RNA sequence: AAAGAGUUUGAUCAUGGCUCAGAUUGAACGCUGGCGGCAGGCCUAACAAUGCAAGUCAGCGGAUAAAGGGAGCUUGCUCCUGGAUUCAGCGGCAGACGGGUGAGUAAUGCCUAGGAAUCUGCCUGGUAGUGGGGGAUAACGUCCGGAAACGGGCGCUAAUACCGCAUACGUCCUGAGGGAGAAAGUGGGGGAUCUUCGGACCUCACGCUAUCAGAUGAGCCUAGGUCGGAUUAGCUAGUUGGUGGGGUAAAGGCCUACCAAGGCGACGAUCCGUAACUGGUCUGAGAGGAUGAUCAGUCACACUGGAACUGAGACACGGUCCAGACUCCUACGGGAGGCAGCAGUGGGGAAUAUUGGACAAUGGGCGAAAGCCUGAUCCAGCCAUGCCGCGUGUGUGAAGAAGGUCUUCGGAUUGUAAAGCACUUUAAGUUGGGAGGAAGGGCAGUAAGUUAAUACCUUGCUGUUUUGACGUUACCAACAGAAUAAGCACCGGCUAACUUCGUGCCAGCAGCCGCGGUAAUACGAAGGGUGCAAGCGUUAAUCGGAAUUACUGGGCGUAAAGCGCGCGUAGGUGGUUCAGCAAGUUGGAUG
């Protein structure tokens, strides 16, 4: 399937994700089709939450990419 | 030497055993059909290839072979039976 | 890391006062000073180029307390940032942290405003900032925490503010013990015994 | 879409050899060199000859090694 | 199989012993071009003003 | 959004080498033992003990023969209205991904640009369907061989397993007219009827079939680029083209049969050595030079070699077969195995870690979901291996204590120091408190839009309650007492740092110049300190300085360097004018 899914940046219990577009197939830290935006868990004052660029992940879901569970409950934060 | 290994190992079998029958009757029914367009006989021609199109197309379809090879033999016999004119 | 040990010997090297004491004075009377650090120190010769590059480099150096890790990484700091690298050299060693303790006066000499921001006494903007290396900005309080204001060395440290001279780039409410570090200084509210441009020689050879 | 060269080669049935010369600049001390490419091309017809300036563009591989179809005689 | 240099003040290397050797010439001894590292073996003397060396 | 020093001479200038200061590293090794964070960690050689891929009850058959309702005995007990619930051999799907390594490969592997003759499960839109039968077989029962593991003989039985028949435009072939080919159920609910409204029937969901377009993935082709060697110059015979056939998802000498005699090569074919490639990395002022650990894209391999099967996809790392080498179990009958997964071993070596924790997060795999898996991963161990930060109380005063001295016998030397403190106690220690990594999940109410029967069931939002963190806490706050933390290399030079005491061409030093043969600033030392510091030194390697391979940017009368001279093939280069052309050149745009 194609999916939308996150991928770990960041560092050490600094978690960062980027909301990649892969295969599915692919290991989650490599080789993906585009980068829509990013997301941040430990974001404070001055850094994004989510950035998360909806006229891409509007193709995509059109064109059959299955969002995760957790990215599904982040384009649910629109 | 998993529990899931030695089931696909023996299932395969059972299945390299059932389709080498089925690729084995498709041979044969385009040897009949070959057979006839060497030893010219026209008449026996189409009774080759009437038996052999239901034969080709049926085993194409559960994917025994590809259904571009199906429409490659039926193209190919169906060619040399307009050249025996 | 910090140079600990003996500071009585430090200042005869160099020439200067350096600011490296334990009380309410001056510089040089009670240790017999007249001479110099070395094997025998009693005859000289030779004070030219490379030695003075290297003596202007580690008079910098042991006012504020940098070892040469720190202290290189502040040319590379200078380099990058436009113009004036030698007295970029000078603004970054005084936006410091332990050095802003001592230029607001909170701290009676520079490795007494080492050990005070260290100890967790100092706040910026409401925090606790314990390291000695924090480069305040334009216009940043430099506060101190309310455990460590009725321990008297530290209003004891406060009166040479008027006796060292006026810093005239920060402003200190003596009564809250609450400084505002105002701007950076420029080279002309520096100290003139020292050679800004000696250390940008000693970095190729 | 389009390369041009001198026929260099004729003697295949149906297949004819175009060198097509490019100027390079060298990478390191920048002469501008000759540089070569002999392909195979497709004249169906059978009619290009040794010497003749031709067109070929690029079609799907009608053997080994022969890949570039014939266009168009420019000159003689 | 190499020559290598003794650098110490005085050692026990006894004629099969397990060396060992780093690079670098000594520049008097014609053909040599090792020095013996001192510490995998043997270390001993005063030296004081170390390494490679002991320790009081 | 670019610095040079040292060394050929009695001195000189020049040519030229060596040596050095510099930056780096997957580093080793010598010296010590404070911390934190974020990283990184078999570069060498292979053989391996012992612990990780499996989920779905929607297919039978076992087990339970619910507690319940009884009954008989009477709460011991078996059969039951019913018979629960929960657990494994078929089958679908996954195992082709994730994970490892870099042996092979000098080229279509890789990079860059483009192409056309194709396949692609799951996913997403469409379009048309899912009608009716049949024969087996595994479990199981049984027997035989075997000590067992395990094989191999009969007899039963099921399905979404398998096979015919039926149908089919939007598919295949013929492209004339015509011929050709699918599928499977299950689950939740249901008012009207056919009856044992078991079922049919309606309707939902998950499926299944045909197909078209997409998305993803893959396969193919072309051109250019891609190490050193000519002390490798010729290589090729399906070789190179053509046609006929075959084969492939698809183009194709991919194969084949014949015709033809071509194809590649001094712009380096062939052979030989070496080597996965790239983004990058390291140096550099740039040009370049060296290199491809970590991270990422591609490739190849999975003990060594050959092969295929199954499948949408493999010629398959915890798949099959065969051959080989090796290894192991044996009751000699018969068998089994592959850490270049993770941890760990022995081994090699200068050298590189724990037989750890959890699926809590983010993936991935099956599932309708609950979930169940997962050495991916997230994390904890170990290690200065890097890199960054931090840690060892006073803006003073002779009391110039000693101990260390020379007489400069007063002086220099510890030279605006201490043992007193009014002393700030974080970092480590103990204690107390406390976020964030948590989105979701059960439930039981509600609204909604399917639906025909908004009946119901399910689906999507909603508020209620309940619940799940391996790290186990970061962080904050208290209390204890200065308490628990300094070393390493140099000191003749050019390092604008520099007495002596032993030793005397010995012992020894040294990167170069060189030192040492009786006062030693060069060797080995308490009179006493310049670095830079949880480092510090020396080995190795890499580029730099090197204008010392010179494209930027060098030389050839005498330093190295003009063939002994011609003539000439390729090549390189070419006077002048008008025109055209538009490959080099140049400008802009687009990808």
């Amino acid at each position: 399937m194609v999916t939308i899914r996150l991928a770990r940046g960041g560092s050490k219990k600094r978690p960062f994700y980027h909301l990649t577009v892969t295969n599915s197939r692919n290991a989650r830290d490599g080789r993906f089709v585009e980068r829509i935006g990013f997301f941040n868990p430990v974001a404070t004052g001055g850094e994004v939450r989510l950035s998360v660029d909806q006229e891409r992940a509007t193709y995509w879901l059109g064109q059959g990419a299955q969002p995760s569970e957790r990215v599904a409950q982040l384009l649910k934060d629109a | 030497n998993t529990p899931s290994a030695k089931k696909r190992a023996k299932q395969a079998e059972k299945r390299r055993s059932h389709n080498a029958s089925l690729r084995s009757m498709v041979r044969t029914y385009i040897k009949n059909v070959v057979k006839a367009i060497d030893a010219k006989d026209l008449e026996k021609a189409q009774a080759a290839f009437t038996a052999a199109v239901p034969v080709i197309d049926r085993m194409a379809d559960k994917g025994i072979i590809h259904k571009n090879k199906a429409a490659r033999h039926k193209s190919r016999l169906s060619g040399h039976i307009k050249a025996l004119s | 890391a910090r140079y600990i040990g003996p500071k009585c010997k430090l200042s005869r090297r160099e020439g200067t006062d350096l600011f490296l004491k334990s009380g309410a004075r001056a510089l040089d009377s009670k240790c017999k000073a007249e001479n110099v650090p070395g094997q025998h120190g009693q005859r000289r010769g030779r004070l030219s180029d490379y030695g003075l590059q290297l003596r202007e480099k580690q008079k910098v150096r042991r006012i504020y307390g940098v070892l040469e890790r720190q202290f290189r990484g502040y040319y590379q700091e200078a380099s990058r940032r436009k113009g004036s690298t030698g007295e970029n050299l000078l603004q970054l060693l005084e936006c410091r942290l332990d050095n802003v303790v001592y230029r607001m006066g909170f701290g009676s000499t520079r490795s007494e405003s080492r050990q005070l921001v260290s100890h967790k006494a100092i706040t910026v903007n409401g925090q606790t900032v314990n390291i000695p290396s924090y480069q305040v900005k334009a216009g940043d309080v430099v506060a101190v925490r309310e455990k460590s204001k009725n321990q008297l060395r530290i209003a004891q440290a406060l009166e040479l503010c008027g006796q060292r001279g006026r810093v005239e780039w920060v402003e200190v409410d003596l009564d809250k013990k609450a400084g505002t570090f105002k701007s950076a200084p420029a080279r002309s509210d520096l100290s003139a015994d020292i050679n800004e441009n000696l250390i940008v020689e000693l970095y190729s050879k | 879409r389009t390369l041009t060269g001198r026929v260099v080669s004729d003697k295949m049935d149906k297949t004819v050899t175009v060198l097509i010369e490019r100027r390079v600049k060298h990478p390191i001390y920048g002469k501008y060199v000759k540089r070569s490419t002999k392909l195979h091309a497709h004249d169906e017809s059978n009619q290009c000859r040794i010497g003749d300036l031709v067109t070929i563009r690029e079609t799907r591989p009608l053997a080994k090694t022969k890949a570039w179809t014939l266009v168009d005689i420019v000159e003689r | 199989e190499v020559s290598s240099y003794i650098g110490g003040e005085g050692h026990n290397l006894q004629e099969h012993s397990v060396v060992l050797i780093r690079g670098g010439r000594v520049k008097d001894l014609p053909g040599v071009r090792y020095h013996t590292v001192r510490g995998s073996l043997d270390t001993s003397g005063v030296k004081d003003r170390k390494q490679r060396s002991k320790y009081g």
